[PDB]
RNA sequence: GCAGUGGUGGCCGAGUGGUUAAGGCGUCGGACUUGAAAUCCGAUUCGCUCUGCGAGCGUGGGUUCGAAUCCCACCCACUGCGC
């Protein structure tokens, strides 16, 4: 049935090497940048607003906002080494606007690299995925004591029953929406109950969470699919 | 032989299964925990090889770099700090600890797979855990009548109607040579042509087998005992290395060694046709004399490749015993099927069913077809993958491997003699009036009497 | 070479040797086969096993409609038989060696005519029932398999293949003997006609004999893939030269003060299944595949009736 | 059976004593792109204590610090012979 109960222990004790490798054989050339997040989020539109990307990979989610917009200092965290290093390599980089830092955002504490309810925003695209389904309360916690007390935090991330999830071959499975790729990184698809009462369970607040639907068509073999992402934003309670 | 991993308890293996395996078997557990010193012992032999050549090699790039710019806890800064002439000296202690490594890397290599090659393989569940083959194998199905009995066995009919020769045989060949002779030739084609449209029709590929392997080949499908006593050898001018086959099932499977197979077209079937070679024929009373047990005979084997998930290669070894099944009874011959006990199961067969036809001029049951599920223990040998790419991180999985006579002729002929006997001859079956001159389309006559009267 | 008789065409030429036809058709398997087995080794498969064994049954059923009766001969002999049906030459050059168990001294046979030749040895048969003719059934293992030229590599020169044989015991008195002589090779003829195939019969001479013949016979047939003349046939009279080795006697009785007369022995193959099926994939070529012979309709599998298929381009 | 030329990865095909076994072709998965894809990014022999190191160019050996490259044997092909 599921993946054999050793190799998803195998899997989460090499989480981080798995995405270091993926940084090693792909280099920055896998994922596009992101130049949609402005106009999805009523944030970021448009004084000194600082942020920080949980999980920036090489860029591909701060570099464009942080071009589009000259007034925001970006803090960066991302567990594998290689996307450091191909962060501070960009051309586009400059310390005094961003501050990139590795951290495991399960095992490590952000408040030894930035100062507690300071940032205003924080962004999650794609990197609670990643994360165990029973350490993702970690990441919420480790994160809940860096933002100011009124600020708020964005997610989108995949959502039940897309394509993706669809694709996966019954060998690929970990568990009830819980699914690995060939190069050892992994996916699970959440339900807005889901990540509701993963959310609440440490001390945020619900504003919007609600599925995004979109599709991929490929003309030359004809494809059309559906894809559904879950978006949301959640708000530290102001007192 | 089985997958290494799953003796290594420090990935996903656990050797406690296999010694319950080795338990119902009947067999030696123990060769489990021989094998799994002699397995983690070549593991750290085997880092201190791959350490070692690490460094000669690293002994023979810096050597290729001070050369061309015209000039062991070693490390490589280290070395770039010495004459050629001290490297060389390093080289030469190097290549003596390499060649003790060596050598006892190739022992524990040999020994880990002496030990291996005697596991067998999993068991199917539905297997009946016994050793006494008489008592505990079980009976699934019966067709037909398997009590009636009737005049004659086949070691008088095939005299009197004068289709064997045994004496002249002996003579010639010896003890148990034999001369089929007149209408059995006839009827022994039939069947082979009976045989081979069918399998055709079914999807079989019908293919006629060198007779001689090599022996690089035949260790690969061939058991220890079989290829020790069982196989006969040949001898050309030179010696030299090539055993006569003991069935098709031998080289068919050596048709697609060392291959990666793609995934659609992989229930590959096989319809083989050879003459088979086996050195053991002993006898258990007069009904197992004539052409029953001889040396030589003609077998017709179905043999199939196939997807290694989804439980497909059971269904197919269920398709396959319904073949043969479907076989006999269009041919009109009682039988039962029976599933053979752990303990008289060989090594590649995870479960085994066999057709006892009756026959009713013994009194007795013989085994006619004998379907086995061999499951990958043999695609692991010879190396036959399931896919055509490599994944990235996981392993390579192997195809299954189903085989089941379909049809050993001269068993079939006694068979069809014993049960088709009447007064005057024997009743040619409708299956096979097709396929037999004219003149022999309905009865083969008596010519001679019976030798025991 | 005498030749003494033309049939057929004999000149006409056509596009694909047997090299080519039998890839074509997807029915050869040479390099794994030199895998399992060694050089020359082969698997035959899918439509050109049904064509061989086709071939079996029609010259079964045409040697049995003549009075022969099928024979499947042992595939090895015992040493002391070997010797009195075989040469010096043939044992080193031709004869597997087969090895049981305790180191036996078996031999696979060359040719279904000696385990045939010695299944009356040492008999005393009654002139009555003298024509016996055997029509023998097996596999023969040859060693020499030595190439000259592409047009003789494929299934043509191979280590095993099925020979049918005609095997007769005669009379050795009245000129019986060169009568059925005449027989045989007129049989064989009347096989390759029937099935299509252009030939020439050739006397062959006194240097390419072997010990035993007094004459010999080949039946050469047209390749018209290949431009050549191959033997498909050799009819041999070898009068008493084996019976009195194997001592087969003419008459029952023996007169006092009068020394026994043995039985005259003749062979001839009638099909070698491989080489008849590279004359008649030569000879029965069309664009599209190769057309199956009239008389091997009936014994070919529906589907395989009419026409084999070409599935593979030519190498 | 001799007396010549040959044998590269799933396939073709480079390879020049210091490769990363090039380039293709095939196959397989991953895709998060709002500037989505009539495509992009990769993987694709074996082994080990796996971000690396080791082995592997028909198979075995030799020479060399180092061989896929040079030598030998065997095996199997092709070209000429014997048969
Ligand atoms: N537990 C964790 N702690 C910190 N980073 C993590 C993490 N789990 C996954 N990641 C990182 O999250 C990244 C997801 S790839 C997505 C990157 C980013 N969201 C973008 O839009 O480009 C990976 O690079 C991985 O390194
Ligand atoms: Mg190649
Ligand atoms: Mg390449
Ligand atoms: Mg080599």
């Amino acid at each position: 049935t599921l993946v054999s109960d050793f190799k998803q222990q195998k899997l989460e004790q090499e989480a981080q090497k798995n995405w270091d490798l993926f940084y090693k054989r792909n280099s920055t050339n896998f994922f596009k940048d992101r130049h949609w997040t402005t106009r999805e989020f009523e944030e970021l539109r448009s004084q000194k607003l600082t942020m920080l990307e949980a999980g920036c990979g090489v860029g591909n989610c701060l570099f464009p906002l942080l071009e589009e917009d000259p007034n925001i200092f970006a803090y960066a965290c991302d567990f594998s080494p290689r996307a450091i290093e191909y962060v501070k390599q960009n051309p586009l980089y400059d310390t005094e606007r961003c501050k990139v830092f590795q951290c495991d955002l399960t095992k490590d504490d952000l408040l030894d690299h930035v100062p507690p309810e300071s940032v205003d925003v924080v962004m999650l695209i794609f990197v609670l995925s990643a994360v165990h389904p029973d350490k993702m309360h970690l990441v919420l916690q480790n994160i809940y004591k860096v933002l100011k007390p009124g600020k708020s935090v964005l997610f989108r991330d995949y959502g039940l029953y897309d394509h993706a999830m669809l694709r996966f071959k019954a060998s690929s499975k970990l568990g009830e929406n819980f699914y690995v790729r060939q190069d050892g990184t992994r996916s699970y698809f959440f339900t807005d109950d889901f990540l509701a009462q993963l959310f609440m369970d440490t001390g945020y607040e619900e504003v919007v969470n609600e599925y995004v639907f979109r599709e991929t068509v490929n003309k030359k073999e004809g494809l059309c699919v559906p894809r559904v992402f879950l978006q949301s934003k959640f708000l530290k309670p102001p007192k | 032989v089985l997958d290494l991993d799953l003796f290594r308890v420090d990935k996903g293996g656990d050797p406690a299964l296999i010694r319950e395996t080795q338990e119902k078997r009947f067999k030696d557990p123990g060769l489990v925990d021989q094998l799994v010193k002699a397995d983690s012992e070549w593991r750290r032999c085997r880092f201190r090889a791959d350490n070692l050549n690490k460094l000669k090699n690293l002994c023979s790039k810096t050597i290729g770099e001070k050369m061309k710019k015209k000039e062991d806890d070693l490390t490589a800064d280290a070395l770039a700090n010495l004459k050629v002439s001290q490297i060389k000296k390093v080289r030469l202690l190097i290549d003596e600890a390499i060649l003790k490594c060596d050598a006892e890397r190739i022992k524990l290599e040999a020994e880990r797979f002496e030990n291996l090659r005697e596991i067998g393989n999993l068991l199917h569940p539905s297997v009946p855990i016994s050793n006494d083959e008489d008592v505990d194998n079980k009976v699934e199905r019966i067709w037909g009548d398997c009590t009636v009995r009737k005049k004659y066995s086949h070691v008088d009919l095939v005299v009197m109607v004068d289709g064997f020769e045994g004496e002249k045989g002996a003579v010639v060949a010896g003890s148990r040579g034999y001369f089929l002779k007149g209408v059995l030739v006839f009827l022994e084609q039939a069947l082979i042509q009976y045989a081979l449209r069918t399998l055709g029709s079914r999807g079989y590929i019908p293919i006629y087998t060198p007779f001689f392997m090599r022996k690089e080949v035949m260790q690969e499908v061939a058991q220890l005992s079989q290829f020790d006593e069982e196989l006969y050898k040949v001898i050309g001018k030179g010696s030299d290395e090539k055993y006569l086959i003991a069935t098709s099932e031998q080289p068919i499977a050596a048709l697609h060694r060392d291959e990666w197979l793609r995934p659609e077209d992989l229930p590959i079937k096989y319809a083989g046709l050879s003459t088979c070679f086996r050195q053991e024929v002993g006898s258990h009373g007069r009904d197992t004399r004539g052409i029953f047990r001889v040396h030589q005979f003609e077998k017709i084997e179905q043999f199939v490749y196939s997807s290694p998930h989804d439980n497909k290669s059971w269904e197919m070894f269920e398709e396959m015993i319904t073949t043969a099944e479907e076989f006999y009874q269009s041919l009109g011959i009682p039988y039962h099927i029976v599933n053979i006990v752990s303990g008289s199961l060989n090594h590649a067969a995870s479960k085994k069913l066999d057709l006892e036809a009756w026959f009713p001029g013994s009194g007795a049951f013989r085994e006619l077809v004998s379907c086995s599920n061999c499951t990958d223990y043999q695609a692991r040998r010879l190396r036959i993958r399931y896919g055509q790419t490599k994944k990235m991180m996981d392993k390579v999985e192997f195809v299954h491997m189903l085989n089941a006579t379909m049809c050993a002729t001269t068993r079939t002929i006694c068979a069809i003699l014993e049960n088709y006997q009447t007064e005057k001859g024997i009743t040619v079956p409708e299956k096979l009036k097709e396929f037999m001159p004219p003149g022999l389309q309905e009865l083969i006559p008596f010519v001679k009497p019976a030798p025991i009267e | 070479n005498k030749v003494e008789r033309i049939w057929g065409d004999c000149t006409v030429r056509k596009k694909y040797s047997h090299v080519d036809l039998v890839v074509m058709v997807d029915g050869f398997e040479g390099e794994k086969g030199a895998v399992v087995a060694g050089s020359r080794g082969y698997f035959l498969k899918g439509v050109l096993v049904f064509l061989e064994q086709a071939l079996i049954q029609y010259a079964l059923r045409t040697l049995g409609s003549r009075g022969y009766i099928p024979i499947y001969t042992p595939f090895f002999m015992r040493k002391e038989v070997m010797q009195e049906v075989a040469q010096l030459s043939q044992f080193d050059e031709e004869l597997y060696k087969v090895i049981g168990k305790g180191s036996d001294e078996k031999y696979l046979i060359a040719t279904s005519e000696q385990p045939i030749a010695a299944l009356h040895r040492d008999e005393w048969l009654r002139p009555e029932d003298l024509p016996i003719k055997y029509a023998g059934l097996s596999t023969c293992f040859r060693q020499e398999v030595g190439s000259h030229g592409r047009d003789t590599r494929g299934i043509f020169r191979v280590h095993q293949f099925e020979k049918i044989e005609q095997f007769v015991y005669s009379s050795p008195h009245d000129n019986k003997s060169w009568e059925m002589f005449e027989e045989m090779i007129t049989t064989a003829e009347e096989f390759y006609q029937s099935l299509g195939i252009p030939y020439h019969i050739v006397n062959i001479v006194s240097g390419s004999l072997n010990h035993a013949a007094s004459k010999k016979l080949d039946l050469e047939a047209w390749f018209p893939g290949s431009g050549a003349f191959r033997e498909l046939v050799s009819c041999s009279n070898c009068t008493d030269y084996q019976a009195r080795r194997l001592r087969i006697r003419y008459g029952q009785t023996k007169k006092m003060m009068d020394k026994v007369e043995f039985v005259h022995m003749l062979n001839a193959t009638m099909c070698a299944t491989t080489r008849t099926i590279c004359a008649i994939l030569e000879n029965y070529q069309t664009e599209k595949g190769i057309t199956v012979p009239e008389k091997l309709k009936e014994f070919m599998p529906p589907g395989l009736q009419e026409l084999i298929p070409f599935v593979k381009p030519a190498p």
